[PDB]
């Protein structure tokens, strides 16, 4: 029991406080990645919300912090790093709609849902998908069909029933439809409803997250 | 003669009973959780406060088949402060989970913050010191009266001798059985309403079977709660409005209502502790 | 509770 | 083909090294293990009194 | 199609060399000496400051100091018999796939996946310590760093280059790209002068730092290997790889020596070390347990299961006393 060790003891406990003070300012905070395919229009949805390889974006709404995690600058091979993101609260998906004349991107895009969704790292993480341009969509199934994507597609030229045949296609892929649930939100430029959408279904991984610990669910 | 040696041998079952469901939820908290989680801490509260209360069991068994108490005023007085101690502990107790599953389940963001370890410590060191509270007084006035023919374990009466032991009674019965089953049931209720509105439930059947195992777990809790407490509350308003004529069957009554009073506290470390799902994870 |  | 011709040119000046045999290498490999088989708390275990831990 | 006939041509010249020539059969030499049998390891100490899974861990040249980081964001340098933290750093970059301490014990590298390379001085005055060198330059990820040198150090990163930087410059001095997939493990020889990297497609090539060329490539995984070792002589080295066979490589023989496999474990490396005598080989899978192997013997010689996740790295010590495993479950185990 010298005077050095017990200054080193000391200055042990002091950094021990300020670990268990970080990691419970660190625990509160809820983290999201936001993936996709290249030019979908994540950047749009960016902008849209409040504000080198990943970018961190750190917003507050309601008394609830976002650190937001866009990867997709970075070109790499995925599943090597994924692992990295486990334990995340929601993957935000972005899908480019109004792409599918252009050759053909919406299967590439269908197999990373399915590269993603599938995954064994994310089999209890929540995937919130977004369908963004909306607006030049109907002005591209007036003038194109929509049965050059899919051939088994028939139905009306309309966006009312090829919108819900788009989101129910994206919806079914899922392998477990029991353990984590896939939130489909067609983005549009309304005051802050897609940070809403994000909000409750960040509030829906809360409440399971809290059932889980409780030991109801 | 048949009825006394069946009381005390229901008296010793419930005691064997519960001390066994507190002894194995002590060494599952002990040796396998290591107090994680802050719903653990609760649970250890639940299982301690009713281990106490269960082990008053045998002095009380006793006092009826010989009627004296040669034990002394001041095991008397210990008797007395633990049997009134260990039932606010674990009925405020309860309620502290009761508001603990609402705060989990209604106010998500604020759960964050709220549901911690060192919040769960001190609310257990303010439920230990809120039971002591009513504890100590009532360890203060127990006191020992020799009759012609026995000896009683019993309370002293300031004069008035009826307003102090009556208003006792009713702060007892109100704080026991009138507020606790209030809260339970709005909290419970609030919560049922909350996850009925989530989508992780209310969709397809097989969520929907969590659902329903989730409201009745709840249906359970409430109704084994109200039904082991309603009784001995009942039947001693009953006794403090109008006075009860001497029978054989009631004598039997009286240590049926105790033997269902401490059932609950049997019965709160099953309800509680090896139906949650994370110690089943355990097995 | 109850008793004595 | 640049590319192509950089791996051609690489193979070629890898092609021209130094070839020895196995044999001796891996009786290298095995004289470097005992010789510092003695120097291993791994391998012998220390006693507790000299052992920091 | 000449010039890539000429490239099939020299690579069947090579592989018919390398085969014909050297015949080992060392399974038939290596059988005089005895084996070492069962070694049991107990731990010593178990160190709880992280909250996080912990990803990377290096010891010292002193063998007293060891640096490990997690993904809350902190560098925590621990001492290995007290238990005693000496230095807390947290990091602007969360995200974190490497730890390097240097030779001198003055400085520290971190970083991995937002593509900056931190360089931490701890042995400065004016109170705590605070960041000495921002490097930058890639556009994949950082797999590992390491330093030769106070003045140099080389890192692999995952945009299917190496580098070397100069401390005081800031830029970099030589970039290594002979591969055609990302390399995922790094590991300096003890005299420093060269070294080698894995990569994903199943390859681990030599580079000399001074000359700035590949001079070795050797094939022989049929997956991506993640860990990488040199011996304590200088002249061979151990890959693991996803199959869950740990090839061993040699420098002067440029074969595959020796092939460490078993059939109940089909998963994959995440680190592999060696003993300072060369004898264990420390094998870290995904089973939850960290094997000892016997280099000579193909046999395992222990099982140092005290671990309930994953061990993502682990590290024996210059002096050879301890060896020291981290897992995600956020539980450091040294043994001894």
């Amino acid at each position: 029991l010298s005077a050095e060790d017990k200054a080193a003891v000391e200055r042990s406990k002091m950094i021990d406080r300020n670990l268990r003070e970080d990691g419970e300012k660190a625990a509160r905070e809820v983290k999201l990645l936001l993936l996709g395919a290249g030019e979908s229009g994540k950047s749009t949805i960016v902008k849209q919300m409040k504000i080198t390889g990943i970018v961190e974006t750190h917003f507050t709404f309601k008394d609830l912090h976002f650190k937001m995690f866009d990867v997709g600058a970075q070109r790499s091979e995925r599943k090597k790093w994924i692992h990295c993101f486990e334990g995340v609260t929601a993957i935000i998906f972005c899908v480019a709609l109004s792409d599918y004349d252009l050759v053909n991107r919406m299967h590439e895009s269908m197999k990373l849902f399915d590269s993603i969704c599938n995954n064994k790292w994310f089999t209890d993480t929540s995937i919130i998908l977004f369908l963004n341009k909306k607006d030049l969509f109907e002005e591209k199934i007036k003038k194109s069909p929509l049965t050059i994507c899919y051939p088994e597609y028939a139905g009306s030229n309309t966006y009312e029933e090829a919108a819900a045949y788009i989101q129910c296609q994206f919806e079914d892929l899922n392998k477990r439809k029991d353990t984590k649930e896939i939130y489909t939100h067609f983005t549009c430029s309304t005051d802050t409803k897609n940070v809403q959408f994000v909000f409750d279904a960040v509030t829906d991984v809360i409440i399971k997250n809290n059932l889980k610990d409780c030991g109801l669910f | 003669m048949i009825t006394a040696i069946t009381i005390m041998a229901l008296y010793s079952i419930v005691c064997v009973v519960g001390l066994f469901g507190n002894f194995l939820v002590m060494y599952v908290i002990v040796r396998y959780t290591k107090m994680k989680t802050a719903t653990n801490i609760y649970i250890f509260n639940l299982a301690l406060a009713d281990a106490l209360a269960t082990s008053t069991l045998p002095f009380q068994s006793v006092n009826y088949l010989m009627g004296t108490w040669p034990f002394g005023t001041i095991l008397c007085k210990i008797v007395i402060s633990i049997d009134y101690y260990n039932m606010f502990t674990s009925i405020f107790t309860l309620c502290t989970m009761s508001v603990d599953r609402y705060i989990a389940v209604c106010h998500p963001v604020k759960a964050l913050d709220f549901r911690t370890p060192r919040n769960a410590k001190i609310i257990n060191v303010c439920n230990w010191i809120l039971s002591s509270a009513i504890g100590l007084p009532v360890m203060f006035m127990a006191t020992t009266k020799y009759r012609q023919g026995s000896i009683d374990c019993t309370l002293t009466f300031s004069h008035p001798t009826w307003y102090w032991e009556n208003l006792l009674k009713i702060c007892v019965f109100i704080f026991a059985f009138i507020m606790p089953v209030l809260i339970i049931t709005v909290c419970y209720g609030l919560m049922i309403l909350r996850l009925k509105s989530v989508r992780m439930l209310s969709g397809s059947k097989e969520k929907d079977r969590n659902l329903r195992r989730i409201t009745r777990m709840v249906l359970v809790v409430v109704a084994v709660f109200i039904v082991c407490w309603t009784p001995i509350h009942i039947y001693v308003i009953i006794k403090a409005l109008v006075t009860i004529p001497e029978t054989t069957f009631q004598t039997v009554s009286w240590h049926f209502c105790i033997a269902l009073g401490y059932t609950n506290s049997c019965l709160n470390p099953v309800l509680y502790a090896f139906l949650d799902e994370n110690f089943k994870r355990c097995f | 509770y109850x008793g004595f | 083909i640049a590319q192509a011709r950089k791996l051609v040119e690489q193979l070629k000046m890898e092609a021209n090294i130094d070839r020895i045999k196995v044999s001796k290498a891996a009786a290298d490999l095995m004289a470097y293990c005992e010789a510092h088989a003695k120097e291993d708390p791994l391998l012998t275990p220390v006693p507790a009194s000299e052992n920091p831990f | 199609d000449q010039l890539r006939q000429e490239a099939e041509q020299l690579k069947n010249q090579i592989r018919d060399a390398r085969k014909a020539c050297a015949d080992a059969t060392l399974s038939q030499i290596t059988n005089n000496i005895d084996p070492v049998g069962r070694i049991q390891m107990r731990t010593r100490r178990t160190l709880r400051g992280h909250l996080a899974k912990i990803y990377a861990m290096h010891w010292g040249t002193d063998s007293r100091l060891l640096v490990s980081a997690s993904q809350d964001g902190k560098l925590i340098i621990w001492d290995s018999y007290t238990t005693n933290k000496v230095h807390a750093i947290p990091l602007r970059s969360s995200w974190v796939m490497t730890c390097a301490y240097a030779p001198s014990g003055n400085y520290v590298a971190c970083g991995g996946l937002d593509n900056i390379c931190s360089i931490y001085n701890l042995k400065t005055r004016e109170g705590n310590v605070r960041v000495s060198r921002e490097l930058a330059g890639h556009t994949g990820y950082l797999s590992c760093c390491r330093f030769l040198d106070d003045n140099q150090i080389v890192t692999s990163s995952g945009d299917t280059t190496c580098a070397l930087w100069d401390i005081e410059t800031g830029q970099q001095t030589t970039t290594f790209t002979g591969h055609t997939g990302d390399v995922m493990s790094l590991s300096l020889a003890p005299d420093t002068r060269l070294f080698v990297s894995g990569a994903c497609d199943a390859s681990a090539k030599l580079w000399d730092v001074r000359e700035g060329m590949c001079r070795q490539t050797f094939t022989g995984h049929e997956s991506d290997i993640n860990a990488i070792c040199f011996f304590p002589n200088g002249n061979a080295f151990a890959t693991g790889s996803d199959d869950a066979t740990c090839r061993l490589f040699d420098l002067r023989a440029d074969q595959e020596l020796m092939t460490y496999s078993h059939d109940n474990i089909i998963c994959g490396i995440t680190s592999v070390s060696f003993s300072k005598s060369g004898r264990l080989l420390l094998a870290g899978y995904d089973d939850f347990n960290c094997n000892v192997w016997d280099a000579l013997k193909a046999d395992r010689a222990g099982v140092l299961a005290g671990h309930d996740n994953r061990v993502s790295c682990l590290g024996v010590t210059d002096d050879g006393m301890a060896v020291a495993t981290g897992s995600w479950d956020s539980f450091l185990k040294i043994w001894n």
